[PDB]
């Protein structure tokens, strides 16, 4: 029992520590789209 | 105008006998229809020749140069210029825009400012983009006789509109941001 349960929490966490690098890309990548809707909304103005 | 009527021995070349052929161009210049059919009319008839007085008293003949002047605008080749002529300048900008509203561009093509008070200049524009377009687009040139106003006019109707008084920069936002606040204001 214990040997599947060490192998399922290590691929478990080897998992987790992947998605938590993906989604830190995706925060920082909307911390860019953070500027890309700033300037979005520059041009909305304009058309306002 | 002053190239070519230098050409025609009507030497012009100093500072003051430029504005006399400014007036030259402002009083007998034109668009004709067609430029080809133009110039042989020319060539085998003088009806098209006018006169002028020049300040000295001395009348001096205007020929196809009244014609052959505006025609810059559509063939810039005349003045060396590797560029778009008027005509082709309205269309590609046109075809830039997205396809839904050219149609309506193509039915509101307005000329403006002081060049375009020629005769014949919204017919050439008009047969121009009737030619160059689609023939689905419903093509129209609106030529007002006070364009070489209008520029000002839409500016006197803008200004006086009652809605339009919150668009100004104020001499307040002046001071609170500087002169980037018209980045923010004005287009």
């Amino acid at each position: 029992w214990l040997s599947a349960d060490f192998a399922q929490e290590r691929r478990w966490k080897r998992g987790v520590a992947r998605k938590v690098v993906r989604m830190v890309i995706r925060h920082h990548e909307e911390q860019r789209q953070k500027e890309e809707r700033a300037r979005r909304e520059e041009q909305a103005k304009l058309r306002r | 105008l002053m190239k070519i009527l230098t050409e025609r021995g009507y030497s012009f070349t100093t500072t003051a006998e430029r504005e006399i052929v400014r007036d030259i161009k402002e009083k007998l210049c034109y668009v004709a229809l067609d430029f080809e059919q133009e110039m042989a009319t020319a060539a085998s008839s003088s009806s098209l020749e006018k006169s002028y007085e020049l300040p000295d008293g001395q009348v001096i003949t205007i020929g196809n140069e009244r014609f052959r002047c505006p025609e810059a605008l559509f063939q810039p080749s005349f003045l060396g210029m590797e560029s778009c002529g008027i005509h082709e300048t309205t269309f590609n900008s046109i075809m830039k825009c997205d396809v839904d509203i050219r149609k309506d561009l193509y039915a509101n093509t307005v000329l403006s400012g002081g060049t375009t008070m020629y005769p014949g200049i919204a017919d050439r524009m008009q047969k121009e983009i009737t030619a160059l377009a689609p023939s689905t687009m419903k093509i129209k040139i609106i030529a007002p006789p006070e364009r070489k106003y209008s520029v000002w006019i839409g500016g006197s109707i803008l200004a006086s509109l009652s809605t339009f008084q919150q668009m100004w920069i104020s001499k307040q936002e002046y001071d609170e941001s500087g002169p980037s606040i018209v980045h923010r204001k004005c287009f």
